[PDB]
């Protein structure tokens, strides 16, 4: 909420210096003290490019409002400035220092070296600076100054493939990822990507959406996984972790129903948002291949990660220490207080889960209904995707089959696949038919018989 | 015919499976309980909250189902 | 309340751990082992070859009682290590979060 | 163990030698402490891999630990300077190298482990 | 001295098959014999939610059953009205109605092709 | 009544003052389903519902007889933006389209894809 | 590496009877139907028959156990939702189980079991990777579950007892 | 070491016992509501035509087992059996039946062949051909001996659930190491070998067929020990 | 259950240099 | 769950 580039610029070194304190709070460790040197390193080169953006703004105009810049920049859309041995475009040159900032605090590929290691901060700060506060101030650029961006040709190329590529990186380092912090930090980082894929796009409504899904319910799994992780004793690694269901009840289900609705899955709150960025990714870039690609990999990357999180946290077998399970299953603490962990806790990451729902909700009734209902969004830039979700032809139809079936198939994989030895091999293998010509016959009479 | 052959290589496994050490299996034991472990469908019960998703579904016919346009495709 | 008046450190006694508790678990994981024959013959001051612990087998056990009582020990003071006495007195004395 | 493998600059070969012994320079440890240390080594290092893994298969973690122990019982009956020997060291460096994993787990009961100083002892002084 | 079929000794077996060895006898149990009460409610509440929430996703939004499976057999909808008349008058009455339905689908079409210009 | 999807029910075009009041999304604006837009979100304001309202409510209650005018024009905005009346068509009968050409612009490229070989 | 090796064993000629249910004490289902008790258990156990069936569960209740020394083999009695049926099971690959590994070994929820089915004597046959459930209504002959032959002594192996099954 | 019945409001296991849902404990008492209370209290399921039709009606106890011995028809007047696979044989068998049905119904039902043929393809040529289909290829349904040829007879699942038996020679039958091939095969062993038997491997030389013996098989006695084969 | 004694300041033991810190690694 | 407390 910054009426001025001054104020823009204070918010920007405030959540900087404040993002760094939170990654230092464990003073006394020095190996801390890198994590959080490494972050205030990136954020300063932030701060450079936003400097350096401001001053070129100010320099042509002379204001440094931010509605006045926004109703002025076509104007001087056309012109030059003379550099060292260059005539750059002034639109490129303002919108390449912006979009350098913006990929530098959204962690995107290249620059995202320091959000893995910002995981050293305590969990409530990590989810914080995760889900909505540190890695979305560039995305906030972007829809602030849009009108900028309409107008400029490194945006447009600039914008989605380095999207679909961080997005592609980000989902499957989280896929294969072993710790908790770790692949809630990739995963960040592909949606990221993805938001940053949708705002190439062009549907503000779209960008808006995908951020508050991805906000919430990051923030969510953030929670259950700093209950995981101080039930375990500060062992984020879940190859330490086995059979935590019965210790972690509330978090299971909450864990459960935060990560479908985080990762794009159908019937699921998240599905929309990843089926919404698909209707409006553009066709006209010259690496589109790569760049549908890359999404299509890095949409098909979060069931992986998904139910490995899930499965190996809580109903896997139990491969911690005999300590964390002995020390809890002792049958003096039997009692109507038992548990493992707060019930404020417990209480707030209900209500954190209720509100999501009724506030995304409310974002699909204002944007997505055949109602528009939304407030101005003072751009004047209308990219036509709305068509293909009012009156999607059979072409994208069929062509949204291809990715749905894609999951199917990764979810059959990820369910009935067997990697050890178990008295149930034989049995499931004949689940597994019997499920395939249940299925079959079941679409038979579905769709013919009745 | 002094040919090594399945009973051959059947008591070799066997010889080799008798050579393990039971001191893993001794301290290992605790893992596997079956008192302290089940699988996610068995903790996941839809039973009664599929009740009350039928309840809110038949309130939802019978207050706004009425006012639905037919959608034919 | 800490009192306002100066209190030092209280190095009640040099045990983290109950002592005899710990002895008591590393004696019943060393009986587990194959090559332990006489669980009874063990005690606080009989050594690993007396008590039948072979050099091999050490390893295995001492891996196995840092998976019980939850803590590390290193190379160097695993090979200090000469007596029950001496391994239990160090796990009692350690520091599980060092 | 300190467990400051990625931390002060080791070289690869350094760390391979941290992991396998205790040591950096284990020519100076003696063959019973080359062997048993080594022996540790890749016991922790397949109960990590095969235990506390992913869908771990305990029968073959079983099978896997009889034979790291036949071995090594072979090679603490060979003798020091023979290339047996070596060739068994070079066979369980090689393994250790192999099953080495990044941001493998350390234990917090370690010195130079995640949460290993978050707090400062005030002395009586 | 004991042989198996004995009830004591069974159930010294069922409780020791996955006891705690190092830990003293009385106390080498290793299950938790509860679940958290209050944790095990609210997660059960949320679960429902979620459950509902779903639920109500694959009925009131069927797009992708439709866009992954095929628009699947309809169950019967129809109103009774056209049973009120008999006869020949019923008989023409039901054939205008088709006649009327057949050139609505065509006048929608052609309306449809024919008003790209009305937007001016 | 017999008017243009675009028009509404009392053949009315707002002005650019009456807009500006009426103030409409740019993303509405756009398009020339202005005119049957207005009376819909003057009736919203005039009787306001709620969100869960509106999303189970698939006639939106009372302001019926103005949404029926607006989808209309939407209906054909979106399909003329699309071009989807045409795709769809092509889908249908690739065959006859070329036999009789609906749009020789979109039939000289169009190739459906090989899994869609129904 | 465990492998089901046959031996092609044979009853003996006198066995010793070792269980015999209060219930279902006559013999026929046509007699069961008839005793009012035995209809009733019945009844209750057609879940269990169930739970046979489509859960692919393979569990036995057992009834009227006979054991041969000479040969070392048990005759177990086992009503199904057909009728009575006789199997015959080696002391070699009879080992017992708990209750909730019995019940876990089905990855599908069973039914909630009657009360008249003996949770703690519980047995498992290897070779079948069967489950044998007695009911609590029962006599047992103490002489001859008293036998030398039966006594674990003997017929205790811990790698086959503790080892053998492991559900996870 | 409890302590619940010190405190008059403290939790009690009639408080817990809704969690025997999603926890395993032994019976205490049935409700109204069960299976067995419903089936053992309504007096129609007492009707001797629901007693009949559960009688007749349902998996019979001539198919189940009555002994820990068998001895499975001869495949040749001459021979004798030595190895009979029991349940991954049948699952092996059911799971190949379905070419029969799901394929052809697949085609005269799905709207698009050509795009589940596509999915297919993939799908079957990662996850799912080691995963199942090497397995069943190699695996070993039945195994007998032919003493006169002094030949053996082994039993094969082919496409679409066919069995067919072929004949090796004795002398022609060599052991192949599990290391010779967990490396060529890993991802074989690694997603679908778990049935089958890894150290008991053995491959035909002059046809360089593989032969996988499951783990839950019954092997014979008599036959192991038979000269032919020792 | 056990009194277990204060914390110990071994929890931070203190470091010993053993090498020059060379004026090229400042 | 949280450290040990330690005279300050
Ligand atoms: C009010 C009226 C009603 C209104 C409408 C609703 C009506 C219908 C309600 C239906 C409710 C669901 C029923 C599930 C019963 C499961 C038990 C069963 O039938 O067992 C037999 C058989 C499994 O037998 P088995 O012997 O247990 O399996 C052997 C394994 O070795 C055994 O596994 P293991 O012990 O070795 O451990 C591995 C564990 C692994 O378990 C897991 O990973 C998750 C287990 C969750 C259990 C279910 C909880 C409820 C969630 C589903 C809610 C319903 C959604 C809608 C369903 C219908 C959609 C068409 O495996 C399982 O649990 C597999 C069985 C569970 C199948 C259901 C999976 C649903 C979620 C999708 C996968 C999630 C992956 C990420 C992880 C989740 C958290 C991020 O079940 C199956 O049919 C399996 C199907 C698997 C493929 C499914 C692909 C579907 C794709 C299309 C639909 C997509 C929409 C749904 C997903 C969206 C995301 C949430
Ligand atoms: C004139 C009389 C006519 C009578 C007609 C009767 C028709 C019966 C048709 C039955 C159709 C099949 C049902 C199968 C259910 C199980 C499915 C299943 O588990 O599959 C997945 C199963 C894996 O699931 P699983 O969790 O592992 O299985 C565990 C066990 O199944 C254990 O599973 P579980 O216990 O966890 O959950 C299973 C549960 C599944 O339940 C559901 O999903 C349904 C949920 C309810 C839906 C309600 C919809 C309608 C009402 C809407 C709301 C109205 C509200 C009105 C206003 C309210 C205002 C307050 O099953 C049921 O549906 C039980 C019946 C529901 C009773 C409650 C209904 C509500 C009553 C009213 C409210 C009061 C409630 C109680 C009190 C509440 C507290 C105050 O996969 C398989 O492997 C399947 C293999 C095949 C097994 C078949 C076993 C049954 C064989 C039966 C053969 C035919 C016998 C015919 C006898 C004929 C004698 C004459
Ligand atoms: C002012 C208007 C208020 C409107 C409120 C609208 C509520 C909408 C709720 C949507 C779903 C969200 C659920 C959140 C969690 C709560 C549910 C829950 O815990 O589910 C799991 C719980 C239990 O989950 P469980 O499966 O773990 O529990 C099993 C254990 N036992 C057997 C003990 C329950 O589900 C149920 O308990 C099933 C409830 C079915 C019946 C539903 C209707 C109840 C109506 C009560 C009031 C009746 C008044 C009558 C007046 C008569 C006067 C004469
Ligand atoms: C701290 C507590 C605070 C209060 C707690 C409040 C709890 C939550 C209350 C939610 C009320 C609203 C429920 C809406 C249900 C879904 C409606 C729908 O599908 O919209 C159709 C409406 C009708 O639209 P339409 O028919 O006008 O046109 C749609 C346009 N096309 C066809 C192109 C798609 O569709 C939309 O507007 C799009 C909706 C997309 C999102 C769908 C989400 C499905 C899951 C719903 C979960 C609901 C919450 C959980 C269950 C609660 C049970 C009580
Ligand atoms: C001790 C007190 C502790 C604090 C208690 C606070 C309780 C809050 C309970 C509700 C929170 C969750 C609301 C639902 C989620 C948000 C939904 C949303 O986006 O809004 C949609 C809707 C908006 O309306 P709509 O979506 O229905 O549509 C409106 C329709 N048109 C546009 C046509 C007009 O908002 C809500 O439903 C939220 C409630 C209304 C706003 C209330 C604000 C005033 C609060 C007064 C109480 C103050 C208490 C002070 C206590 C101080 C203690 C120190
Ligand atoms: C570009 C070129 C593209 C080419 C694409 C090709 C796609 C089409 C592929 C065709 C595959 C044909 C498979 C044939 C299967 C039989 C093979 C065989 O001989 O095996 C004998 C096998 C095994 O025979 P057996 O001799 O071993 O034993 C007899 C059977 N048992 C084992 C039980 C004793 O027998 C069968 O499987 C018999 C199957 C009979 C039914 C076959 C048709 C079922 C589907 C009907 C249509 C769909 C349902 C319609 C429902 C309508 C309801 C109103
Ligand atoms: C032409 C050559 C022969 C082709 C053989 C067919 C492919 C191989 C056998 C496939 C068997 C599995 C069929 C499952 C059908 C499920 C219902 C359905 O959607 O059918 C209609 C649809 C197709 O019918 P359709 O074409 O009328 O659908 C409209 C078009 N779409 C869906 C694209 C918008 O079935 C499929 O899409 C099947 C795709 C091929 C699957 C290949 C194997 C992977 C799956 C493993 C088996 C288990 C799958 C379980 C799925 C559960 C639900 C998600
Ligand atoms: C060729 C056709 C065109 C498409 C080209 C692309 C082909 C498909 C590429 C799929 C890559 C998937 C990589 C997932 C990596 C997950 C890693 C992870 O978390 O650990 C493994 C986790 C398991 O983790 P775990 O923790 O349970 O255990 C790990 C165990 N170890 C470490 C020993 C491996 O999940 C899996 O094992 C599943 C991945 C393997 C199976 C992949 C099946 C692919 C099926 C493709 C179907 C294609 C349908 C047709 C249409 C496609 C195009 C639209
Ligand atoms: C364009 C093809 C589209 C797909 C066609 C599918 C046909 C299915 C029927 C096949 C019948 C003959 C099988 C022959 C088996 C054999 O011995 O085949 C053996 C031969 C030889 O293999 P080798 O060369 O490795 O020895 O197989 C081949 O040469 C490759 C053909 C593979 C056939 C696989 C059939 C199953 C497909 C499964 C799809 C995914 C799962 C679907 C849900 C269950």
């Amino acid at each position: 909420s910054s009426g001025n580039f001054i104020v823009l610029f204070l918010g920007w070194e405030l959540i900087g210096l404040t993002s760094f304190f939170l990654i230092n709070f464990w003073s006394t460790r020095v190996g801390t003290l890198k994590a959080a040197f490494k972050a205030f390193s990136f954020n300063k080169l932030s701060d450079l490019f936003l400097f350096f953006a401001i001053l070129i703004i100010f320099s042509t105009t002379y204001n440094l409002d931010i509605l006045s810049f926004n109703n002025q920049i076509y104007l001087y859309e056309s012109y030059n400035i003379d550099m060292f041995y260059w005539s750059i475009n002034l639109i490129e040159i303002i919108s390449f220092f912006f979009i350098s900032c913006a990929f530098i605090k959204s962690a995107q590929f290249g620059a995202h070296i320091w959000l893995p290691d910002s995981m050293e901060a305590p969990v409530p700060a990590s989810a914080l600076i995760h889900s909505a506060t540190l890695v979305s101030a560039g995305i906030y650029l972007l829809l602030r100054l849009s009108p900028l961006f309409e107008l400029s040709k490194y945006a447009y190329f600039i914008l989605p493939l380095i999207g679909s590529v961080t997005a592609f990186y980000g989902g499957l380092v989280s896929a294969f990822q072993s710790d908790t912090k770790k692949t809630l930090a990739y995963s960040t980082i592909s949606h990221c990507g993805f938001l940053m894929v949708s705002y190439s796009t062009g549907v503000l409504e779209f960008v808006i959406l995908y951020l508050y899904v991805h906000g919430f319910f990051k923030a969510a799994t953030f929670l259950c996984v700093g209950n995981v992780n101080r039930f375990n004793r500060n062992i984020q690694d879940f190859k330490r972790m086995g059979g935590f269901y019965k210790y972690l009840p509330f978090e299971c289900l909450a864990s459960f129903v935060c990560m479908i609705n985080l990762s794009g899955l159908p019937l699921t709150l998240g599905f929309y948002i990843k089926h919404l960025l698909f209707i409006g990714l553009v066709e006209s870039y010259t690496l589109y291949p790569l760049i549908f690609s890359s999404l299509i990999l890095g949409a098909i990357a979060g069931v992986f990660y998904s139910y490995r999180l899930f499965y190996s946290i809580f109903f896997d077998t139990k491969k911690g220490k005999k300590a964390i399970y002995l020390q809890a299953s002792r049958i003096i603490l039997n009692s109507k207080f038992y548990s493992n962990t707060s019930l404020a806790s417990n209480l707030s990451i209900t209500f954190l889960v209720l509100i999501s729902y009724t506030v995304i909700l409310y974002l699909y009734c204002t944007t997505l209904n055949n109602y528009y209902s939304l407030s101005d969004l003072k751009s004047i830039y209308i990219n036509n995707a709305y068509s293909y979700f009012y009156k999607p032809d059979y072409n994208f139809l069929n062509a949204v089959s291809i990715l749905n079936w894609f999951v199917i198939i990764l979810l059959i994989s990820v369910i009935y696949l067997n990697w050890r030895w178990s008295y149930y091999y034989t049995k499931s293998i004949d689940s597994l038919s019997k499920f395939i010509l249940f299925s079959f016959f079941f679409f038979i009479f579905s769709k013919y018989i009745l | 015919a002094g040919r090594k052959l399945f009973k051959h290589y059947i008591n070799e496994n066997i010889k080799s499976n008798n050579e393990q050490k039971l001191f893993f299996y001794r301290v290992n034991r605790w893992r596997w309980n079956t008192k302290d472990n089940t699988t996610a469908p068995k903790f996941l019960r839809l039973k009664y909250p599929l009740l009350v998703t039928g309840v809110c579904l038949f309130a939802y016919d019978w207050t706004y189902g009425f006012t639905q346009v037919d959608a034919h495709h | 309340y800490a009192p306002q008046k100066v209190v030092l450190r209280n190095e009640k006694s040099g045990y983290y751990a109950n002592p005899d508790d710990v002895a008591r678990r590393l004696i019943r994981l060393i009986s587990l082992h194959d090559k332990v024959q006489n669980p009874s013959a063990i005690t606080l001051k009989s050594t690993w070859s007396e008590i039948g612990v072979d050099p091999l087998s050490y390893v295995e056990i001492m891996l196995e009682a840092e998976n019980e009582f939850y803590i590390e020990l290193a190379d160097e003071d695993l090979e200090r290590f000469r007596t029950v006495e001496d391994a239990v007195e160090f796990i009692a004395r350690n520091f599980f979060t060092n | 163990s300190k467990a400051y493998y990625f931390v002060k600059n080791f070289s690869w070969a350094e760390v391979s030698n941290l992991l396998c012994y205790g040591t950096k320079y284990p020519t100076v440890l003696n063959h019973q402490q080359k062997v048993t240390r080594l022996y540790r080594a890749t016991l922790r290092r397949v109960y990590a891999h095969q235990v506390e893994g992913y869908k771990t298969d305990f029968k073959q973690y079983n099978e896997n630990i009889t034979d790291i122990g036949k071995d090594f019982n072979k090679m603490l009956a060979l003798k020091p300077e023979s290339l047996e020997l070596q060739a068994y060291f070079k066979k369980y460096e090689d393994l250790q190298e192999e099953l080495f994993d990044p941001a493998m787990i350390i234990d917090e009961s370690r010195p130079y482990a995640a949460s290993s100083g978050r707090y400062y002892i005030f002395d009586d002084y | 001295g004991t042989s198996i079929f004995s009830r004591q000794f069974k159930k010294a077996f069922n409780d020791a098959k996955y006891q705690n060895l190092t830990a003293a006898q009385g106390e080498t149990y290793s299950h938790l014999g509860w679940i958290s009460n209050v944790d095990l409610r609210l997660g059960r509440a949320i679960f429902t939610f979620g459950v509902v929430g779903i639920a109500f996703c694959i009925y009131l939004e069927p797009s992708y059953f439709h866009e992954t499976f095929g628009h699947m057999s309809q169950p019967p909808k129809y109103d009774l009205i056209d049973s009120n008349i008999n006869g020949v008058e019923k008989k023409l009455n039901k054939q205008i109605l088709h006649r009327e339905h057949n050139e609505h689908k065509l006048d929608g079409f052609v309306s449809m092709f024919k008003g790209s210009d009305v937007a001016k | 009544g017999h008017g243009a999807w675009n028009e509404n029910q009392q053949h009315y075009k707002y002005s650019k003052e009456e807009i500006e009041a009426y103030q409409v999304p740019m993303r509405i604006k756009a398009g020339p389903c202005v005119d049957t837009y207005i009376p819909l979100k003057k009736c919203f304001q005039e009787n306001p519902t709620s969100f869960a309202a509106k999303m189970l409510d698939g006639r939106k209650g009372k302001c019926a007889k103005e949404f029926k005018y607006y989808n209309t024009c939407l209906n054909h905005w979106q399909t003329y933006e699309n071009n989807s009346h045409v795709t769809n068509a092509y889908w249908a009968d690739t065959s006859k389209a070329n036999a009789d050409g609906i749009s020789n612009t979109y039939g000289g490229s169009f190739r459906k894809g090989l899994a869609w070989l129904n | 590496n465990y492998y089901n090796i046959m031996r092609q064993v044979s009853l003996d000629s006198n066995p010793i009877v070792l269980y015999q249910s209060s219930t279902f004490t006559g013999n026929g289902l046509q007699e069961f139907y008839e005793n009012a008790d035995a209809l009733t258990k019945y009844l209750k156990l057609v879940p269990f028959f169930l739970e046979k069936n489509l859960y692919d569960h393979p569990k036995q209740f057992v009834i009227k156990m006979e054991f041969h020394p000479q040969n070392k083999v048990l005759s177990l009695d086992c009503l199904t939702h057909q009728g009575v049926l006789k199997k015959t099971v080696n002391l070699e690959n009879l080992i017992p189980v708990p209750y909730e590994d019995y019940v876990q070994f089905c990855r599908r929820k069973l039914f909630n079991a009657p009360l008249f089915l003996d949770t703690e004597m519980i047995y498992f046959n290897t070779f079948q990777n069967e489950f044998y459930v007695f009911d609590k209504n029962a006599k047992w002959n103490e002489e001859g579950i008293n036998h030398p032959e039966l006594d674990i002594s003997k017929l205790y192996n811990e790698k086959a007892w503790f080892d053998s099954l492991r559900i996870i | 070491g409890d302590i619940r019945h010190k405190f008059s409001n403290e939790i009690t296991d009639d408080d817990y016992d809704y969690q025997r849902a999603m926890h395993v404990k032994p019976p205490k008492e049935e409700s109204l509501f069960q299976l067995t209370n419903i089936l053992s209290s309504v007096p129609v399921f007492k009707t001797r035509f629901f007693l009949d039709f559960i009688a007749r009606n349902l998996d019979t106890n001539s198919a189940v087992s009555t002994s820990d011995f068998v001895a499975p028809p001869r495949v040749h007047e001459n021979s004798f059996f030595v190895y009979h696979s029991r349940e991954l044989g049948n699952v092996i068998r059911k799971y190949r039946s379905l070419e029969s049905i799901v394929l052809p119904g697949a085609l005269l039902t799905f709207t698009y062949p050509l795009f589940a043929a596509f999915v297919a393809i993939p799908s079957y040529y990662f996850m799912f051909n080691a995963k199942i289909y090497e397995m069943s290829r190699r695996f070993v349904v039945r195994m007998d001996v032919l003493p006169h040829l002094e030949m053996i007879s082994v039993q094969r699942i082919g496409a679409f659930g066919i069995l067919y038996t072929k004949l090796h020679r004795i002398q022609d039958l060599e052991y192949v190491p599990f290391d010779q091939v967990k490396e060529q095969e890993n991802y074989l062993w690694a997603i679908g070998g778990h049935g089958v038997d890894n150290q008991l491997i053995f491959k035909d030389r002059s046809t360089g067929e593989f032969f996988y013996f499951e783990r839950q098989g019954v092997w014979d006695a008599k036959g192991l020990n038979h000269p032919l084969l020792n | 259950g056990w009194d277990r004694p204060d914390v110990p300041l071994s929890f931070n033991p203190l470091y010993v240099h053993k090498r020059e810190l060379s004026i090229f690694d400042t | 769950g949280g450290f040990q407390k330690y005279p300050i």
